[PDB]
């Protein structure tokens, strides 16, 4: 099915999340060099600093407007027996065909 | 007969969906049919008193003819053709199939005639709160006929009726557990001046079991129960209930 | 994904020792603070002054028994002053930045080992897509009827009815592959062993010799090896075709059952063998255990009987479906359903009987009736046979149908089939010209019982005739027709 | 209905906006923050409980953070099941049959 295209879309921005967390990490250790007076790297800080927010952000926005495409989707509109019953025929007929004549 | 029901309706837009629902409620595909039924009413120029030679008050009703026509009579188009009844319904709304449907009633297109179903009911079981529609039915089945005046029409005036009112059904039912049906259905009137659907906009929605007792209370009470359960089930997407009883009986009216 | 996210969330762990001590820590250095926060219940009884005060107090048994309100203090606000004021005082707020900044590398290390924990939850994000890639029965099982565990899933038997344990049951492994559950047939990914239906057929001839007997059996094995991959469920598609494959011996168990309604081979109870008596042959076979359960050596060599007994599954198989369609036509088409299979073993017996019959019966009998004909063989002569009884009943595909449209094409779809499942012995006759005579039979199976029903008019100026309907008789009312004939 | 189940989702992300800000801002005040002016209302005074502010920081928002990652990431997967939820025809045939009949069946003809 097509919808295998938005489970993806999910997917990833389960990738996304996990990424909140990966950027973050370094925001821990990276305040860790800052504050220990070392200036260091205080753009570098900055700039992974704004990235959690971003990463964060973005998934906020893509599994919030997941959701509200769920809702669309539910805005929008035995299965066993039936071709089951027939098809029967169709695989021992075509395979009493192939004993019968073949190559 | 004891024909235990439950009523409601959804919008040809409602059709599309509740299909592929009730098809897997049901695990059985809806299966198209169709069906005439013409009224009769006692000929107005006789006249009877309302008692037996056992002395009982017995009031005059109606009586009602029904059967299916072939599809060969009724569809407008054959490129529409196909075998989906739904898809198809679309096709039908607002008017009519060819009909002008006098035509049967009196042979046509040196005759006998068909079978029919005679029926003739009561109003449905009094009740204060019924949870469900239960009317009773007496039938018998007309298998063909002979004599001179063979027709139909003529063997409905030889027994003193008389012609009232008529009106076409096409739909598609499903068959269910322990003798339920569903109809989902569309209706037509049928006049010499033309035809109109009584149900345009929708489907009416009839979910029913025939039962053979009546006097065995503990299967009339199985059927309350299987009704029951299905506006139950579809219960927050289709609520089926009791009919006004007033609006089934075909009584003088 | 989340799935996984709580199955770490359940504390589980199956652990020897490594789960065992570390609880043991927990339990310990968790009391620690418990019995530490006992002190700080103790300086409630320190209060004593009010009445309120020995409620606090009684908190400790010894406070129960250590009567007194015993302490009392004075003022060094002058001390807090100190506390305060002290160079210690602003070195000490060094020891803030101090076991804050030991935190902040704490820290940052739990937060990098987090990316690399959301890393085996990549795993599973393929095992979804694998999912992705490649019935929506819903169910619950472990009992209570609510909350338990709860879980969807397909099967396999449907439209018409074998009767017992019949069904498939779905769920997902964390090698990001389906294992197949059936709810009987006792999981194993895509199955675990699998009986296919299997066949055999033996003839014993010997030219009439020692009576020794071989077979050969015509075999159903798509391979021995097996992919059905994990985290594919288009190859678990594959799989569930597997699963119809295994349902459906399950219908030859039923023909088992309709086996028992005649009387070749069904031997001790305990295992039941298809065989019947012309130039002995026996065909096919499953215990009244099973059917094809599979461990073999592979050579290809194949065999006259082998190639003849591949067309015997595909016809008995068939005939089955054909039952599995005779079924489905009377539950669509009446109220109160089909259930409950075949009574008379009429419906049943369709099923490996009218097989069995067929080939046997009315094959060898019109044989017979032919030499018996030779009995007849005498005048010069003539006599022919045709499918005229199989013409005048059970027409083939036609147009006709039934009470609907819907019910007219599954009509249509039982009667060129049921050709197979119908097939009584056609029957023949025989006739001369000159101021003319005739005569008639017809072979009548009645399940593998045979009748020879004959008939015979000599059309001349002035009517005779006559018609009769065992075998001793046929052979004797031929040579009383000798006499009546020409001679 | 759906709408119940993503307000929580809203709220989750909310609580994981608000705990990072929280452990950047504690952390301030975790590395001691006392001052020369007045008015700044943050403290941290008491030896053990001011650094001890350090440890329950940790716990709190360390896992807060990640606990409102791991609720979101049972979200997302929520709602991905949500979504995961859910010839020879003719008399032709019965020349096969035959076919087969005298194949199977014996006598040559």
């Amino acid at each position: 099915p097509y919808i295998q295209e938005r489970l993806k879309s999910l997917n990833d921005i389960e990738t996304q999340l996990c990424s909140m967390l990966q950027e973050a990490s370094q925001v821990t250790f990276i305040f860790g060099e800052l504050k220990r007076g070392n200036e260091s790297v205080k753009p570098q800080f900055e700039n992974h600093v704004k990235q959690f927010y971003e990463r964060l952000d973005k998934s906020t926005t893509q599994l919030r407007k997941e959701i509200q495409l769920l809702d669309e989707n539910v805005g929008t509109r035995a299965l066993g027996q039936d071709t089951e019953k027939m098809e029967e025929q169709l695989d021992l007929l075509s395979a009493i065909l192939d004993p019968s004549k073949s190559k | 007969v004891q024909q235990l029901s439950l009523f409601g309706s959804i919008g040809d837009d409602g059709y599309d969906l509740l299909i592929s629902t009730l098809t897997t409620i049901s695990g059985n595909p809806p299966l198209l049919y169709n069906s005439l039924c013409t009224v009769w009413k006692p000929n107005p120029s006789y006249d009877v008193e309302n008692v037996n030679s056992r002395n009982q008050l017995v009031e005059p009703n109606r009586i009602k003819l029904s059967k299916e026509v072939p599809f060969s009579y009724l569809i407008d188009e054959t490129m529409m053709d196909k075998p989906l009844n739904f898809r198809i319904l679309k096709s039908f709304t607002n008017d009519k199939i060819p009909l002008n449907y006098a035509m049967t009633r009196n042979i046509l297109h040196n005759e006998s005639c068909s079978p029919w179903s005679l029926q003739i009911s009561d109003i449905p079981a009094a009740g204060n709160n019924r949870s469900v529609s239960m009317q009773t039915i007496a039938e018998t089945i007309i298998l063909s006929s002979a004599g001179k005046n063979s027709s139909v029409s003529s063997l409905m005036n030889g027994l003193g009726y008389v012609f009232e009112f008529q009106y076409l059904t096409i739909g598609v039912k499903f068959f269910m557990k322990h003798g339920l049906i569903l109809e989902l259905q569309k209706i037509w009137q049928i006049e010499e001046a033309g035809n109109s659907q009584i149900t345009s906009g929708g489907f009416l929605l009839k979910a029913y079991i025939n039962v053979s007792r009546g006097t065995d209370i503990d299967r009339i009470n199985y059927t309350e129960t299987a009704l029951m359960n299905l506006k139950k089930e579809l219960q927050g997407y289709i609520e089926l209930s009791v009919p006004d009883r007033q609006s089934m009986d075909s009584r003088v009216a | 994904n989340e799935n996984g996210e709580t199955d770490d969330n359940i504390e589980t762990v199956m652990t020897q020792e490594q789960f065992v001590k570390r609880r043991r820590d927990m339990l310990e250095h968790i009391n620690l603070a418990m019995n530490e926060s006992s002190l700080a219940l103790e300086f409630v009884s320190l209060l004593l002054s009010s009445v309120k005060e020995s409620t606090g107090m009684s908190s400790m048994s010894p406070f129960l028994r250590k009567v007194v309100k015993p302490s009392s203090l004075n003022s060094d606000k002058i001390p807090y002053v100190a506390p305060t004021k002290k160079e210690y005082i602003e070195l000490d707020i060094l020891n803030k930045g101090w076991k804050l900044q030991s935190l902040n590398e704490s820290k940052d290390l739990l937060r990098a080992s987090f990316n690399k924990l959301s890393s085996i939850l990549q795993n599973e994000h393929d095992y979804w897509n694998k999912i992705m890639q490649s019935v929506i029965f819903k169910i619950r099982d472990r009992t209570s009827g609510q909350k338990l565990l709860a879980i969807k899933y397909g099967y396999e038997d449907s439209g018409s009815t074998y009767k017992h344990d019949r069904g498939i049951a779905n769920i997902r492994n964390n090698i990001e592959s389906q294992n197949l559950d059936l709810i009987p047939h006792g999981t194993d990914f895509v199955h675990s062993v699998k009986k296919f239906l299997r066949v055999r057929i033996f003839t014993k001839i010997e030219s009439e010799d020692d009576y020794i007997l071989s077979g050969e059996s015509v075999m159903d094995r798509d391979s021995e090896s097996e992919e059905a991959e994990t985290k594919d469920i288009r190859k678990q598609i594959q799989l569930l075709k597997k699963i119809i494959f295994e349902k459906e011996l399950m219908y030859q168990i039923k023909k088992e059952c309709a086996l028992l309604i005649s009387y070749g081979v069904s031997i001790e109870n305990e295992n039941k063998v298809i065989i019947e008596l012309p130039n002995e042959k026996f065909e096919i076979e499953l215990l009244s255990l099973d059917d094809d359960s599979i461990v073999n050596h592979e050579q290809d060599l194949p065999k006259i009987n082998d190639k003849r007994a591949n067309l015997m599954l595909v016809m008995l198989r068939l005939l089955l479906v054909v039952i599995f369609k005779k079924t489905l036509r009377s539950r669509i088409s009446s109220p109160h359903g089909l259930i409950n299979l075949n009574v008379d073993d009429d419906i049943l017996i369709i099923r490996p009987i009218l097989g069995k019959v067929r080939f046997a019966n009315y094959k060898l009998l019109l044989k017979k009736i032919i030499k018996d004909y030779v009995l007849d063989i005498v005048p010069g002569s003539s006599i022919t046979e045709t499918e005229v009884e199989r013409e005048q009943p059970q027409e083939n595909k036609n147009i006709d149908d039934e009470n609907i449209t819907k019910l007219n094409k599954e009509i249509r779809a039982f009667d060129k089939l049921l050709n197979i499942p119908r097939r009584e012995l056609k029957i023949n006759l025989p006739l001369t010209e000159h101021k003319s005579p005739n005569l008639s039979l017809m072979l009548e199976s009645p399940n593998y019982c045979n009748a020879l029903i004959h008939i015979k008019f000599s059309a001349g100026t002035e009517a005779n005739a006559v018609s009769f309907d065992v075998e001793d008789f046929l052979h004797f009312i031929v040579a009383e027709y000798i006499q009546q004939k020409k001679v | 209905m759906s709408n119940q189940a993503l307000y929580e989702k809203l709220e989750q992300t909310r609580t994981i906006l608000s705990v990072k800000l929280a452990e950047l801002i504690n952390m301030t005040t975790i590395a001691d923050r006392n001052d020369d002016d007045e008015g700044s209302f943050a403290q941290e005074n008491s030896e053990l409980a001011v650094a001890t502010t350090s440890v329950m920081m940790v716990n709190n928002q360390t896992m807060q953070l990640i606990k409102n990652v791991q609720d979101l990431l049972i979200l997302t997967r929520s709602i991905k099941e949500k979504w995961l939820l859910n010839f020879d025809e003719k008399q032709i045939e019965e020349l096969l049959d035959n076919c087969i009949e005298t194949f199977v069946a014996e006598k040559t003809t």
